[PDB]
DNA sequence: AGCAATTTAAATAGGGAAGAT
DNA sequence: ATCTTCCCTATTTAAATTGCT
């Protein structure tokens, strides 16, 4: 690997970085260093530039392609090494920089005018309830409301009046209205609770007329007269300056305000709202110390007197004002130019070189990923990233592990952590024993880096660890849940970081279809404010149904209308990127995104089709599934062994399920060896990630390393009795599986979880689907809702498989990838996709995908919550004694394989089973008995 | 200026994209929105291409004319499926040697030495292919190119019309795009306005030796008005008939590497740098032409 | 500033001084120096010139050439232009040389039409110096005057060859020069290598005169390779032909009160350009080679 | 210095002349006796040397050694046949991974197992030349070749004792030298006093070879006193079987070729560079140690 | 002998203004 | 407008000296 650095560096930044870029290479001479080195060296050269100061300014080419470039260098966007570098370049009517500019400067010195009332200040100064009766961001925005009414609000003097007890502060006003949300929800967004409200409303003001002071900010509402009765001490000389020049460039500016159309408004309010609390929480979080007294806005940690309301208010603008200039012309610090990443794919990976196939000079670009597993879908991700130039992405990723296995391949091929950042917000203690230093594993938290300068917009200097592996990665392999805040919150600022983190990085959303539909929906939601300002995301699902795919590429055709009339460009269409193991096709679409798509599929499921069927179903036609399981279990024994040794998985779907039929195989007699696991959810900290590791050791079948792990020489039914933890996320490989069934994406994930490894097809059948679910025996008129998408609304007539499904059918994902909405009642497929479409449609409604008019409300964050789960209290288990109602029990021991010990961790339990005790044991987890 | 090197001898191209080219202390350099100037090698630059968001002040003209550069600009007629009018602006302040375009106006008017000229500038193009070998791709001695070349030549051997040149022009060309493509694998349909690398590095190829072969008929006085292929899709003139000598020889096979071996369109414009400086194409297409107009 | 030159007939050559052309709402602009921005019509220009402190853009350049209006970049003043492109037919539907270049290639190949225009080119050398009568110089009506007039015009008629042509030439030329020198008092020989103010200043209006006359053979689409009097291995001979017809009857009388009254060197540039612009000399060349060339 | 660049993946590699080494201001560097002071990058040097002239201090050896960068002084040669005696300083102060150390050392104890190592690194030679193929001076599987290292592996198989191993190692020395003689077409002997080029380039190549070998058993901790080729002639250490591994199949041919050509000897510098990190000759020594410790 | 702190000063870059075309 | 020349303007590099280990 031969390298070539250059400096652009003054002072003597010239020359401690000097030592360092020339302890590695050697100099040519005029600054410039050039010579051989290896990628571990690029790393150590990499991690002692960085972290040597501020103001480093070197650039580095490998070959031709820039390496990396440390700082804002603008370097290369042609030729390398500017000349004559200067300022003033453009200038253009950028207008809705302007536009963002006034609102944000008028908002912010009216964003705080509500904490003069009486009651915030016997607040701060502490003789009386710190809650406010009326949250002092809707007193501000009363007093901007009777300003507007009385006089004119854009041009005259200020003059706080005489203000009352208002409901609603929304106007008609366009312009006027944008300053009152933005006053409004500073701190919070306001929630509606009306239902024919969140029916019907959809506009910006009309639906902005719908936010009253009941949606949170009127908290009890006792002393309202003192919370209305305001003093008039900010009419200063710098604030009133500083008002009259933002009012103005807000009047000069406005015009264009009206020409915008919904979505624009939505998402730069959207902006506005972000740098708002970026420049109140910046100012919030550093301690300025001088004061002007007789009014106060915030409290030191001592409780004392400081942050007088009108510097508070002037600080709060600057910051706001720094923070929308450093937001809105940053150019990011993107990822070094990975080399093991730009050559041929080989074998099973050729189809990565649909790359080629790609124009690298597109500004938008919405990959649809549908290649199989094991065909390497993240490199392909990474590749398709690269191939566009540097590499800046949120790998955003279900689980802790799937994020540790995404980072695992980053490592190993050419990615260090100079560039890479794994993001896991738990600090979980899985821990890796056996040899430290003979690892070669187990992906850190340390994150060398680059600080970006979005930091010094952020409170106290962003925050500690977390935050800036957040904010400052040009590559970051995340939890998605690190990400899916961009598009709003509840309550305080935790909105900002991913938001600023997704507005100047692409998005790459790996397996979407097993999250949740509202996790999808706020998933999709990311993917439209991705594409708000021109990132690229790349969707890699192999069982995508049309419905999904179609929702995402509208999420991210209104995000990239918001990005093309945002910079005055007319929009062309979406660069869409089909592409599957079997190829890929580019094509630019503004419109007939559905006949390309199904085309797409149809040629993917023909190129899937005339492959050889490696996963034959047979639905059984036993009733009762504890014996059809038991006589299933010796069928596929019975056929499909490695001479004499099977591995099985029992896939079922929920915990006391899964207890039941281990409890009911431990207790069966025949004369096979059986061997019996447990692989649900709820385990103790230690327990479980012990079953993970040896789990994903012995069903490793592209090797015969697990011959040593288990007792191969004796015939042996090793079963797995799971629930969907097992069809998430886990590289599995059994030699069958028998299904509970609770919905068809779950039957094509645990058909992926037999024979993934091998190539060898099944002679007769290596799946035996049961006939019912198992809550058909206590619940028949619902029985498919727990992990499925049979719910209350969309109730399936029949609930036999023989009624809802083939008897004979080889499973993969052309059933999914198809798509019907006919005939959903007595079909599980079109059951799915009925739903799927139901609940991810073009719409805005409240809790759906278009959201529009509701971004401005509290509403999307409330109504469709991610990750909605139950309450979930966590029984913790501490040194082998159990926390709350648990009582350890034992076992039966019949036909335990492996059992693995639990001393510390903590188990989840709903609170409906927190009622009784939730009997946690060694071997099976939770229960009810 | 001195003696200013020979238009043959310049090495260095460029098509700049989305800046301000001007002069700054006597530099023809863009400037580009972030502030950065880089300069240009004017004395020693072929052509300057300027493709969309760029813009160019009188000065710089002034001192790439005086200095010889072809300055062209990629939009207009530039869609490329018509090829009507690439505004393509050359230095005629320089008095250039006549001689050029008096034998090629002699061979133009009659039309029968045109027709011969034909014929010699379509062996040119087999010409090109056995001279410029490349080992990245295809082998021009296997099979179906030996094949192909030889049926193309006892094609325009026995060729008797413009009409009939047209159709061999149609079946050299697609046929190597074909061929190429095979060995690639990839179904490939030529198309200016596709979006695959393996069409848009064709195009920003097409500029290259659009700008080569420009550079080459101004050197010698030759204009674009006089070509020797008349046809219905043949609208472009005589640059396009100098260029297509070294599509399948060099632009294509560049341009079907650069796509395969995933390069970026900067790498792409270098390699083109490279190919067209390390056989010193320019000074071949320049003496080949020499070679077609002569007496 | 916006300056307007008739050309043919109709359409009118602008030239554009310290203006920045861009694409405003939909259509071409330009702002000024004044800060006020000036639109262009498309109907009424054909030539638009860029002359000092000009720039022009992308997309700009792409719908002037796009609605016939065919850019070029001249030095300021209008008349000393360095880059175009070449006169089509039409610039989009179709690509092939004008009416007047094929019929001047046609006319300059048979050698008894390349007679004929070249003594048309000094019928019309002589029609120049009594047309464009100036007030400081010699008058052309004088008898001295009158019969060098007259000795030109029987040499010319009553040659037969190119060489008595180039004599010819040479004695009514320096006759002319003879005749401006014994008005202005002064012994003046022509030689290029002379300090003096009448021979430099002759030598940089022959300048001027040969960018103007550059500019209307390029309007026509007539190229610098076909020269009436001068040698086929001249450099740019038809430039310095067509510059033949106005150098003895706008340049040497300019030039020489120039030098009589001493004054610098821009001030002449703009005296020659003032009378270019007043009396339409672009346009008298335009109908000079319309007149030559159609015959 | 976080993980130091594993000492088979360390690029960098010199032999410095006539220069006083020194650190400035951070880094190890060297300055000549002109003022002339070049860095050495430390963190990416497999070795440095010192000729005649050459002074190196106290914190720039400690700043190689903690880097871990064997440091040797070429002179010291003093007798009429033999590079006698060159004194290497070996970083002990990292501590080494020692079961290779063992096995190197239950190998050499056993008589027997000394003699096995013994044979299958005097094939190792030939495999060398097997795979290290140069592009330029002889080719390897011609039938002299072939037939002399096949009498060469013949003869080694059925070798008993060491002083077979040090004739047989002659034949070789001889037989090699002298192919490369008659392909170079030049008398060769090896002499380490002589003027000719083929001679100082054979023993410029003779102290890199020696650099490599260090850092290639200082990298397993393998000292220099463990020979398992000893004799009266073969008496230098492990780096003179470690070392004359890659002669006849890197050095010798490049300083054949480096003696042909011609340049002065930097250029024979930077091709051991090369050579050394494109095929990577020192992961490739360091990997075939390993295989040799643990079987 | 290398370095560090720290001064001292020479020079590099840039912005504004005015004069040319 | 573009570009050049020149005057601030101070910001930015290189040398110089010298205790300190
Ligand atoms: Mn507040
Ligand atoms: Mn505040």
């Amino acid at each position: 690997m031969f390298i070539r650095i250059k400096c652009f560096s003054k002072q003597p930044i010239a020359k401690k970085v000097s030592r360092e870029v020339s302890a590695y290479l050697e100099y040519t001479g005029n600054n410039t260093w050039e010579g051989h080195i290896s990628g571990q060296g690029v790393s150590n050269l990499q991690t002692k530039l960085i972290n040597v100061g501020k103001g480093v300014k070197v650039v580095c080419n490998y070959q031709d392609k820039v390496l990396f470039a440390i700082g804002n260098v603008a370097m290369s966007d042609t030729g390398s090494v500017p000349k004559y570098t200067t300022k003033k370049v453009y200038k253009p009517d950028d207008s809705i920089f302007t536009l963002k500019q006034g609102l944000v400067g008028v908002a912010a010195l009216w964003h705080d005018l509500g904490k003069a009332n009486s009651y915030f200040q016997r607040k701060l100064r502490g003789e009386c309830n710190p809650s406010d009766p009326v949250r002092h961001e809707w007193v501000s925005g009363v007093i901007v409301s009777t300003f507007a009414k009385g006089n004119d609000w854009l041009s005259d003097d200020f003059i706080i009046p005489e203000v009352k007890h208002s409901d609603n502060v929304f106007g008609d006003d366009q312009v006027l209205n944008a300053v009152l949300w933005l006053i409004n929800t500073h701190h919070k967004k306001g929630l509606v609770e009306d239902p024919i409200y969140r029916a019907t409303k959809t506009m910006f003001t009309e639906t902005l007329q719908c936010v009253n002071v009941n949606g949170g900010w009127f908290n009890y509402g006792d002393n309202i007269d003192e919370c209305y009765k305001i003093d008039t001490s900010f009419i200063t000389d710098t604030y009133v300056k500083q008002l009259n020049r933002y009012r103005k460039k807000l009047l000069a500016t406005k015009h264009i305000w009206f020409t915008l159309g919904e979505d624009q408004k939505i998402a730069i309010l959207q902006e506005c709202r972000v740098a708002l609390m970026l420049g109140d929480s910046n100012f919030s979080s550093d301690l300025i110390g001088g004061d002007g007294s007789h009014l106060y806005a915030n409290l030191d940690e001592c409780g004392n007197l400081k942050q007088t309301l009108t510097q508070h208010l002037l600080g709060v603008t600057d910051c706001a004002l720094k923070a929308l200039f450093t937001i809105n012309h940053h150019k990011p610090v993107k990822a070094n130019f990975i080399p093991t990443i730009a050559e041929k794919g080989e074998g099973k990976f050729a189809w990565q070189n649909g790359v080629n196939m790609v124009d690298s000079s597109i500004d938008n670009m919405f990959c649809i990923n549908m290649a199989s597993t094991g065909k390497g879908k993240t490199l392909a991700n990474l590749k398709l990233l690269q191939h566009f130039g540097n590499v800046r992405c949120s790998f955003g990723l279900g689980m802790v592990s799937l994020t540790k296995q995404t980072a695992k391949q980053f490592l190993d091929m050419g990615v260090d952590y100079n560039s890479a950042a794994m993001v896991t917000g738990f600090s979980k203690s899985r821990f890796n024993l056996g040899s430290e230093s003979l690892d070669q594993d187990e992906v850190s938290v340390e994150y060398w880096g680059q600080t970006s300068s979005l930091s010094k917009v952020f409170p106290n200097n962003n925050a500690g660890f977390k935050n800036k592996k957040l904010l400052s990665a040009p590559i970051l392999v995340t939890t998605t849940d690190h990400l899916v805040k961009a598009s709003g919150v509840k309550k305080g600022n935790k909105q900002m970081l991913p938001y600023v983190r997704c507005m100047h990085s692409d998005l790459v959303l790996d397996e979407i279809d097993d999250y949740g539909i509202e996790d999808m929906v706020v998933l999709a939601r990311l993917v439209y404010l991705t594409a708000c300002y021109g990132n690229k995301v790349i969707i890699s699902s192999a069982t995508i149904t049309p419905a999904i795919s179609n929702i995402f590429y509208e999420a991210y055709s209104s995000g990239y209308k918001v990005f093309c009339a945002n910079k005055q460009t007319t929009y062309k269409g979406v660069n869409v990127v089909w592409w599957d193991e079997f190829g890929i096709k580019v094509e630019k679409v503004t419109d007939q995104f559905s006949n390309l798509n199904t085309r797409f599929v149809n040629k993917r499921i023909t190129n899937l089709l005339e492959s050889t069927p490696k996963h034959k179903a047979l639905v059984v036609d036993q009733d009762d599934n504890m014996e059809a399981v038991k006589q299933s279990i010796t069928t596929l024994h019975n056929a499909h062994n490695s001479g004499g040794v099977s591995f099985g998985l029992i896939r079922t779907t929920t915990i006391k399920d899964c207890v039941a039929v281990t409890q009911e195989l431990q207790n069966w007699e025949t004369d096979l060896s059986i061997k019996i696991l447990c692989y649900h959810s709820r385990f103790v900290g230690d327990t479980k990630a012990q079953m993970e590791e040896y789990l994903s050791k012995v069903l490793n079948r592209k090797g015969d390393e697990y011959k040593k792990f288990v007792d191969t020489t004796t015939p042996t039914a090793y079963i797995v009795v799971a629930t969907p933890v097992v069809e998430v996320g886990r590289d599995f490989d059994f030699d069958w599986a028998i299904i509970e069934p609770s919905s068809e994406r779950s039957i094509v994930q645990c058909a992926g979880r037999v024979l993934r490894h091998r190539s060898s097809t099944p002679t007769t059948h290596n799946i035996h689907i049961l006939k019912y679910p198992f809550k058909f025996y206590r619940n028949s008129n619902i029985c498919y809702d727990v992990a499925g998408y049979e719910s209350k609304g969309y109730k399936l007539k029949s609930k036999n498989m023989l009624d809802i499904y083939k008897k004979e059918s080889i499973v993969n994902s052309v059933n999914r990838l198809q798509g019907d909405a006919a005939f959903y009642t007595k079909s599980l497929t079109a059951l799915e996709h009925k739903v799927l479409l139901d609940k991810l449609t073009t719409d805005i409604a409240d809790t759906n995908v278009f959201v529009g008019g509701w971004q401005l409300t509290a509403n999307p964050h409330e109504y469709c919550k991610w990750r909605r789960g139950t309450k979930n209290e966590d029984l913790v288990l501490t040194d082998g004694k159990w926390s709350g109602n648990v009582t350890t029990t034992k076992p039966i021991q019949s036909k335990i394989w492996r059992k693995w010990q639990g001393e510390n961790g903590s188990i989840t339990v709903p609170e409906y089973l927190l009622d009784k005790t939730i009997c946690y044991n060694d071997f099976y987890g939770g229960y009810e008995n | 200026m001195q003696k200013q090197i020979l238009t043959s001898q310049k090495r260095n191209m460029y098509i700049l994209s989305r800046c301000k080219v001007l002069v700054k202390n006597g530099q023809v350099c863009h400037l580009h929105e972030d502030g950065n100037v880089y300069t240009v090698p004017y004395a020693n630059t072929v052509f300057i291409g300027l493709a969309e968001g760029t813009s160019i002040t009188n000065e710089a003209m002034s001192m790439l004319a005086a200095n010889g550069v072809i300055v062209f600009w990629t939009k207009g007629g530039g869609y490329d499926m018509f090829a009507a009018d690439i505004i393509c602006h050359l230095p005629q302040a320089d008095y250039r040697p006549t001689k050029y375009m008096q034998n090629w106006v002699r061979l133009w008017l009659d039309e029968e030495k045109k027709l011969s000229a034909a014929k010699e500038i379509l062996k040119m193009r087999v010409d090109s292919l056995s001279t410029h070998v490349h080992d990245f791709g295809v082998d021009v001695e296997n099979k179906r190119v030996s094949s192909i070349v030889n049926k193309f030549d006892k094609g325009v051997t026995q060729a008797t019309s413009f009409e009939s040149l047209l159709g061999h022009e149609g079946t050299f060309v697609k046929s190597l795009y074909k061929e190429y493509a095979l060995e690639y694998e990839i179904e490939f349909k030529r198309d200016h306005k596709s979006a695959d690398n393996y069409n848009k590095f064709l195009t920003l190829g097409n500029y290259y030796a659009y700008g080569i072969a420009r550079s080459s008929l101004w050197a010698l006085g030759i204009d674009n008005s006089f070509p020797l292929l008349h046809g219905s899709t043949r609208r472009g003139g005589l640059v396009f008939d100098v260029a297509d000598i070294i599509k399948t020889s060099i632009i294509l096979p560049l341009a079907f590497h650069a796509a395969d071996q995933g390069m970026s369109n900067t790498e792409f414009k270098r390699s083109c740098v490279a190919y067209f400086d390390k056989n010193d194409i320019l000074a071949y297409l320049i003496n080949n032409i020499k070679r077609l107009c002569m007496e």
